[PDB]
RNA sequence: ACAGAG
């Protein structure tokens, strides 16, 4: 819990989720089934252009 | 595709095998505890009496 | 032949129930402090006395502790019930009283019953409210029948005082050193002062060392301090073989360098080594007389019984260098267990010393200056002295006591309630010594000492693995022994005084030593006639039952052990191959005219012991019984413990299994008690409609469990359907779930105080602020009632508030500022009920009960009663179901994959158990080693017209055409666990930050985030992604701008270098902030990281 | 806490045979045959009765009442 | 001491006599409920002593009136015009012997059913059945004379 | 119109105004419950 | 500070 194992090499991040999993097999071998009120949460900056 | 108690219970091919093989190895083992407590056993190189 | 059986020999196990043994265990040990070790600490304390102006003195007499009170606002005084002391969040304890003798001049003034403290009474004691009732008389305290006992409520929380394992005082441990040598010590530990002392042989001669001397000396000197001052005397008190002999001569051989060969010397030797806290000889004699092996006495510095058990010591030392034969400290003939009376009894000493130092300390005061009007005690008794450590020792969970250098911590837990399986079994766990220092592999793993005593399989998974125990459910812990008659009758036995014989006779082949506690009781011949007498003596009556007796024929010594804390458990005694129960017996136990305790008297029923087990042979069964055989075990499915007999079948299983099961069990959603809607709990999970288990163990019938059980039927095929049920997923049933399935409720807490400050102002709660424009009140305080407090029976979505409060913020008029207490949460909740009480110092508080109904979804995590866990992965419609021909459509579809590599057996067999047994309406036994066979339920099957086997003949349900295997059909007994999805979700885009390090906080209910550990930093190196490393690991945490002068390199701030007093080398840098924070350490350290910049091409 | 309304298995009402269960069992029957006098032929039916405990008349004694 | 999700659950299934081929779906929204599309019960259950009781007291069948909450205590009230297209008899709770909850002198129940129209997809309590199913139909036939014991 | 508070143990109307010690009027049991609210709450039958 | 979970 120092600064060199706590704060700088590893450190907490922001943009994250945690939820119990679930087997899906109709999904593809790279796809994952985020929920809806996660998705919610978790945004993206899209930055607008043409 | 099922499992059942069926699929594990053992038949009459078994019950007779298995008790000859466990009286014929308790016997061998019997005899290898009476040869090794009053007399003469066979050492095997590299190693002690027990 | 075979040996006639007696069949109802299992009904000593109801009588043993009745009496010791469940969690009886804390009950008769609170009782026995409560009962006599408060007055053995009072009596060894009985008088103070003031060092200036004598004649003068304050005499204890007689102590009580008395019935349960509460002191109240207006000096009203009444008894009270435990549950009461549960709401209002107070402690529940009895008034200590004594009466005293004290002198005012007029020198007889006593007393009668003096409140000098408050001792917390555990539940079901002598001095408990509950002992004694009826079940229809628990309704008057909201209180249930079941409720074990055994715990302690300490400002409102239930605590309790765990088992501790801590190894045997006062023995001679001979073992290996880590060079390798072999030495000795004993802990020689009496109620006054605990030390250790060694022997050491580091250069082939022994040396004696100490937490006193600082060098260690050589034990030859130490013997002729010691009285004895002949080398002949010395030799043959070692012993008298050749190799004892030629080992033990380099000790002499140094002894004599040193001109040491008389016992003034010896002293004068010893005295130049003592560390210092009339000198050399005198600090060297008291020292040897009364600290070095402190337990063994001398009398009136008679050194002789001391100089036998050190020559003991060093003969077992050579006697064990020869052949490699260290005791293991895991052996539990060695373990003693330390009940709650026995900690409670040092934490009270200890504070019971400290008031008398404290009242004589006021007395030293107050005595020699101010005033000839004598003044009294009484008006000095402050009563929080003993209240308050009482109240802080049991609810922090430690008990530093200066005095006995004790500084444990984590005794006390929190008595969890989540189902009632977890309230029982934490009343049976047994901390151990180690606590988790190390990975030692060495008392984690299971020995064959605890057959019986502990339990083999229950224990948890993880850190704590072998070091978190759990007693067996016929087992049973002593108390101290009176110690009088045992002495009496092994005098007349044929023991010859020790003082009456040199050393000689100790190496003799047919000479044996008897031990009792570590104190030498003389030597014996013929032992056999010594252990048969004693124990014949044991049985008869008149030595105490638990007095156990052993023989260790290789050291050669007869142990006598009548001390406390150790472990025992019953057994039939057999006598030339015949069981001394027979079946008039049993039959003479069931019509009810004797007890277990005539099974004790009459020699029937014996207590062993886990050093006298090492000597007795034992049979399981009645056909085991061959002429060598001195006992009987009762019923063996007792070495299973309480968690471990929920399981069905539990010998079918591999081992791992019913591991698995026991840490399940304790989480199962079930019923608390019959109280469990008048009670307010921090968190209470409860099942819809509860079923009792259709395959159940005898446990089960013994402890209960049935008549408030936790889990619910499923009917259950066996199958691979859908492809969601892979890797232990299962598939429910869409049509069950909306019938009642699985249907839970979780109950949750919120309580808010209203306090009254020194200045004399209080808090307050304001009505719902109303809106004028529509007289409504707002959205924010829709569900408040006139009262400002929440009202039961409406919903309670996100941040509206429960409690509308207000404090002052003094830090003429009060400036009052909100303060609300506000519902947080993801889903809306209800109000059941609103608890208002307040305490003696005008402080209100206020509980509310909120209530949330959870169906079970994708995501709850399901149990199966043998390890086979996991979670739900589809929920599928009645009609997507496969069916039977009688219109059989099964809720949960369990995967056939987890049964080879798991080998649970007892699955399979409980299944069709429970088949066979709802279609005639039986309860087939699943006992431990024993239980309904499978023979005589594949009978059942047949004669109800179903296979005989459980395999039925299924027509599917998409298709509509028949399977072609058959499937597996019948009744599992499936718990729901309490770990629930709608609970583990989180989500942090940004939010709240932590105030040094400008990061995310820590935990969900922060709204914490989530942590790149030091791992995963290390496989984001190995794909070489070094954008998305700088992405998660400074960007998305506590990116940061700073003033970095490129001329000295410090850190400036505006573009001001107030170092260099200039502008024109400040400059701007991507740094992260936990960087900056270093920076900023390290020159406060005065170690200055001095940067150079450069531009950035 | 009470009986349920509906079987969990199949959806048979069980939820008004129970104080005829135990009106069949003052009557000093075996549970097997109070189970076909009342009807119930498959054993999700069975269990529901068989399995069932009534805490609802033993938690009502702690109740409040005047 | 029912709670109140769990009486409106317990509610929730117990079937309605009512034909299902008369009625209509509700829309989306239509909180109020109009005369073509629902029905509305009306439970109404007040438990107290009983002002005759004996010496012994044990039985709550003696002591206590109204502790059992069956559903033979729901009464149907009409909206509009339904009092004249159903006689009085044809709309109730169909088994009549229903436990619902249980009381203790001094606990009330008062509530406000209403009834609509849904498909069995949707809800297990809109299933018509209690259960559907079918089987092949045997032919065991003998290969062989078999004769004797 | 006044709050009128249920005691724990007697099951009597108490009508706590005054800022006391909280006490039943009738017994000394000193646990009040609020009553329930008579606005009327929706539930859905599933 | 302790208990859990993977
Ligand atoms: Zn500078
Ligand atoms: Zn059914
Ligand atoms: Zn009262």
């Amino acid at each position: 819990q120092g600064r060199f194992r706590g704060n700088l090499s590893g450190k907490r991040v922001d943009f994250s989720g945690r939820t119990v999993i679930s087997p899906d097999p109709n999904l593809r071998i790279d796809e994952v089934a985020v929920p809806v009120h996660v998705a919610k949460i978790l945004t993206f900056p899209e930055k607008v252009n043409k | 595709f099922s499992i059942g108690i069926g699929d594990v219970t053992p038949g009459q091919g078994l019950l007779k095998a298995k008790y000859e093989l466990l009286n014929a190895g308790y016997k061998k083992c019997d005899e290898y505890i009476e040869a090794l407590n009053t007399g003469k056993l066979q050492q095997q190189p590299g190693c002690t009496a027990e | 032949a075979p040996i006639p059986t007696v069949e109802e020999k299992w009904r000593l196990l109801p009588a043993f129930l009745k009496v010791k043994g469940l969690v009886k265990q804390h009950i008769d040990s609170f009782n026995y402090f409560i009962n006599v070790e408060i007055k053995k600490i009072m009596k060894a304390n009985e008088k103070v006395t003031s060092d200036a102006d004598p004649m003068w003195y304050l005499k204890y007499l007689n102590i009580y502790v008395g019935l349960p009170d509460v002191e109240e606002s207006f000096n009203v005084t009444r008894p009270v019930s435990p549950h009461e002391c549960r709401l209002r969040d107070m402690t529940y304890s009895a008034p200590i009283t004594v009466d005293i003798e004290y002198t005012r001049g007029s020198q007889r003034i006593i007393r009668n019953a003096l409140p000098i403290g408050r001792m917390p009474i555990m539940l079901r004691s002598s001095n408990c409210v509950l002992t004694g009732k009826t079940p229809a008389e628990f309704a008057k305290l909201n209180e249930c029948p079941l409720d074990p006992g055994g715990y302690f409520i300490v400002k409102g929380v239930e605590k309790v005082i765990l088992i501790q394992e801590q190894l045997s005082k006062n023995r001679i441990i001979v073992e290996a050193d880590r060079k390798g040598a072999v030495g000795a010590s004993v802990t020689s530990s009496t109620h006054e002062k605990k030390s250790r002392t060694n022997m050491a042989v580091k250069q082939g001669r022994f040396y004696l060392r100490h937490n006193t001397l600082s060098e260690d000396i050589p034990i030859v000197i130490i013997f002729k301090a010691m009285g004895v001052e002949s080398d002949q005397e010395i030799v043959q008190m070692i012993g008298t073989e050749e190799h004892v002999m030629a080992a033990f001569g380099p000790s002499l051989e140094e002894c004599q360098k040193a001109q040491i060969f008389t016992q003034m010397q010896a002293l004068k030797y010893i005295g130049n080594k003592v560390r210092r806290q009339k000198t050399k000889i005198e600090e060297a004699r008291e020292l040897l007389a009364s600290t070095i092996l402190t337990h063994v006495p001398v009398k009136e510095f008679n050194f002789r019984a001391k100089c036998i058990y050190t020559a003991v010591m060093v003969r077992r030392v050579i006697l064990a260098q020869g052949d490699n034969k260290v005791d293991d400290r895991d052996y539990y003939g060695n373990k003693r267990l330390e009940l709650a009376g026995q900690l409670l009894s040092l934490l009270f000493e200890d504070l019971f010393k400290k008031f008398n130092s404290e009242m004589k300390k006021i007395a030293d005061q107050v005595i020699p200056k101010q005033r000839a009007a004598q003044f009294d005690v009484v008006k000095h008794m402050r009563q929080d002295q003993i209240t308050n450590g009482m109240v802080n020792a049991i609810s922090t969970g430690n008990w530093s006591l200066k005095r006995f250098k004790m500084d444990r911590q984590g005794v006390t837990q929190v008595l969890s309630r989540l189902s009632y399986i977890s309230a029982l079994g934490m009343m049976t766990r047994i901390s151990s010594q180690f606590e988790k220092t190390r990975k030692v592999s060495g008392p984690r793993s299971l020995q064959p000492s605890q057959w019986g005593m502990l339990c083999p399989s229950d224990t948890p998974e993880g850190e704590a693995c072998g070091l978190v125990k759990n007693l067996a459910l016929m087992t049973h812990i002593t108390t101290d022994m009176e110690d009088g008659p045992i002495v009496k009758l092994a005098s007349n036995l044929g023991v010859e005084d020790v003082n009456l014989l040199c050393g000689e006779e100790l190496s003799y082949p047919n000479v044996f030593l008897v031990f009792l506690n570590g104190n030498i009781l003389g030597v014996i011949r013929d032992h056999k006639k010594l252990v048969n007498t004693f124990r014949l003596m044991r049985r008869a009556g008149y030595i105490n039952e638990f007095v156990s007796i052993s023989t260790n024929l290789t050291d050669r010594c007869v142990y006598i052990s009548s001390d406390g804390g150790r472990l025992c458990r019953p057994y039939i005694i057999v006598k030339k191959q015949k069981p001394a129960v027979t079946n008039k017996h049993m039959e003479e136990l069931a019509q009810g005219y004797r007890n277990f305790e005539d099974f004790l008297h009459e020699s029937l029923v014996e207590y062993l012991d886990v050093n006298e087990e090492n000597d007795c042979n034992i049979a399981l069964y009645e056909h085991t019984i061959n002429k060598d055989t001195t006992h009987l075990e009762i019923e063996p499915f007792t070495l299973l413990g309480v968690c471990a007999g929920l399981i069905p079948y539990p010998h079918h299983n591999q081992s791992p299994r019913n591991t698995y099961q026991c840490a399940m069990g304790k989480q199962a959603m079930g019923t608390i008690g019959y109280n469990q809607r008048n009670r307010i709990d921090t968190l209470m999970y409860l099942l819809a409609y509860p079923q009792k288990p259709m395959v159940k163990t005898k446990t089960i019938e013994l402890i209960e469990f049935e008549k408030l059980p936790a889990g619910q039927n499923a009917t259950v095929a066996v199958m691979s359907y859908s492809g969601y049920d892979i890797e232990d997923a299962l598939v429910l049933n869409k049509a069950s779930l909306d019938r009642g399935f699985g249907r839970c409720l979780v109950y949750k807490n919120a309580k808010c105080t209203l306090k009254r400050y020194t200045n004399q102002t209080f808090d307050k709660v304001m009505g719902p602020m109303l809106d004028a424009a529509t007289r409504k009140p707002i959205w924010r305080h829709e569900i408040l009632d006139a009262d400002g407090i929440c009202s039961p029976g409406e919903k309670v979505e996100n941040k509206q508030v429960l409690v509308n409060k207000s404090m002052p913020t003094v830090t003429q008029q009060p400036q009052y500022k909100d303060v609300p207490i506000t519902y947080k949460g993801a889903t809306d909740s209800y109000i059941e009920k609103v608890m208002i009480s307040s305490n003696a110092e005008d402080a209100f508080l206020i509980k509310m009960l909120l209530r949330q109904t959870r169906r079970p979804e994708i995501g709850d995590k399901f149990s199966s009663r043998h390890g086979q866990k996991g979670v739900c992965g589809l929920i599928v419609p009645q009609e997507d179901m496969p069916f039977c021909d009688s219109g059989i459509c099964p809720d949960i579809i369990m995967n056939p994959h987890g049964f080879p590599s798991r080998m649970t057996v007892g699955k399979l067999i409980e299944l069709l158990a429970g088949k066979a047994g709802v279609l005639d309406g039986r309860f087939h036994y699943g006992t431990a080693f024993g239980g309904s066979k499978v023979k005589d339920v594949c009978e059942d099957l047949v004669r109800h017209g179903y296979n005989y086997l459980g395999k039925d003949y299924v027509t599917s349900g998409i298709t509509g055409e028949p399977l072609e295997a058959y499937i597996y059909f019948g009744p599992v007994y499936y718990q729901k666990l309490k770990h629930m999805v709608l609970d583990k979700m989180h989500a942090r885009a940004r939010g709240p930050r932590a105030v040094l390090t400008r990061q995310p906080t820590e935990g969900r209910s922060r709204d914490g985030g989530l942590r790149l550990g030091e791992m995963e930093r290390d496989c984001l190196i190995g794909y070489g992604a070094s954008m998305l490393l700088l992405e998660r690991l400074m960007i998305s945490s506590d990116a940061f701008e700073v003033d970095v002068c490129g001329q000295c390199g410090l850190l400036g701030y505006s573009g001001w270098c107030h170092y260099c007093k200039s502008s024109c080398h400040v400059s701007s840098l991507r740094i992260p902030y936990a960087c900056k924070l270093l920076f900023q350490e390290l020159q406060s350290m005065n170690i200055i990281p001095r940067l150079k910049l450069s531009k950035y091409n | 806490m009470i009986i349920p309304v509906r079987c969990f298995t199949c959806g048979k009402i069980v939820g008004n045979k129970w104080e005829a269960y135990l009106g069949l069992l003052q009557a000093e029957y075996t549970e097997g045959d109070a189970l076909d006098a009342l009807g119930l032929k498959r054993y999700c039916c069975r269990r529901m009765l068989l399995a069932h405990v009534d805490l609802i008349e033993k938690l009502l004694n702690y109740a409040p009442l005047e | 001491i029912v709670q109140d999700e769990i009486l409106a659950h317990r509610l929730g299934l117990i079937p309605i006599h009512a034909d299902p081929r008369l009625f209509e779906y509700r829309n989306q929204g239509d909180e109020e409920g109009t005369e073509i599309d629902t029905l509305q019960f009306r439970l109404q259950v007040r438990c107290t002593r009983n002002p005759h009781a004996a010496k012994d007291s044990s039985d709550p069948n003696e002591l206590y009136v109204n502790h059992k909450v069956y559903t033979r205590h729901m009464t149907w009230i009409p909206l509009g015009n339904q009092a004249d297209l159903f006689p009085e008899g044809t709309i109730r709770p169909v088994h009549d012997d229903i436990l619902i909850a249980q009381l203790r002198p001094g606990q009330e129940i008062d509530l406000l059913m209403h009834c609509v129209k849904g498909i069995g997809k949707d809800h297990a309590k809109f299933s018509p059945v209690a259960t559907a199913s079918y089987r092949l139909l045997p032919d065991i036939t003998l290969l062989e004379p078999v004769e004797g014991e | 119109q006044p709050m009128i508070y249920i005691c724990g143990e007697c099951h009597t109307e108490n009508e706590i105004k005054s800022r006391d010690p909280i006490r039943c009027r009738e017994c000394g049991y000193r646990i009040m419950y609020k009553k329930r609210t008579k606005r009327l709450v929706v539930f859905d039958a599933r």
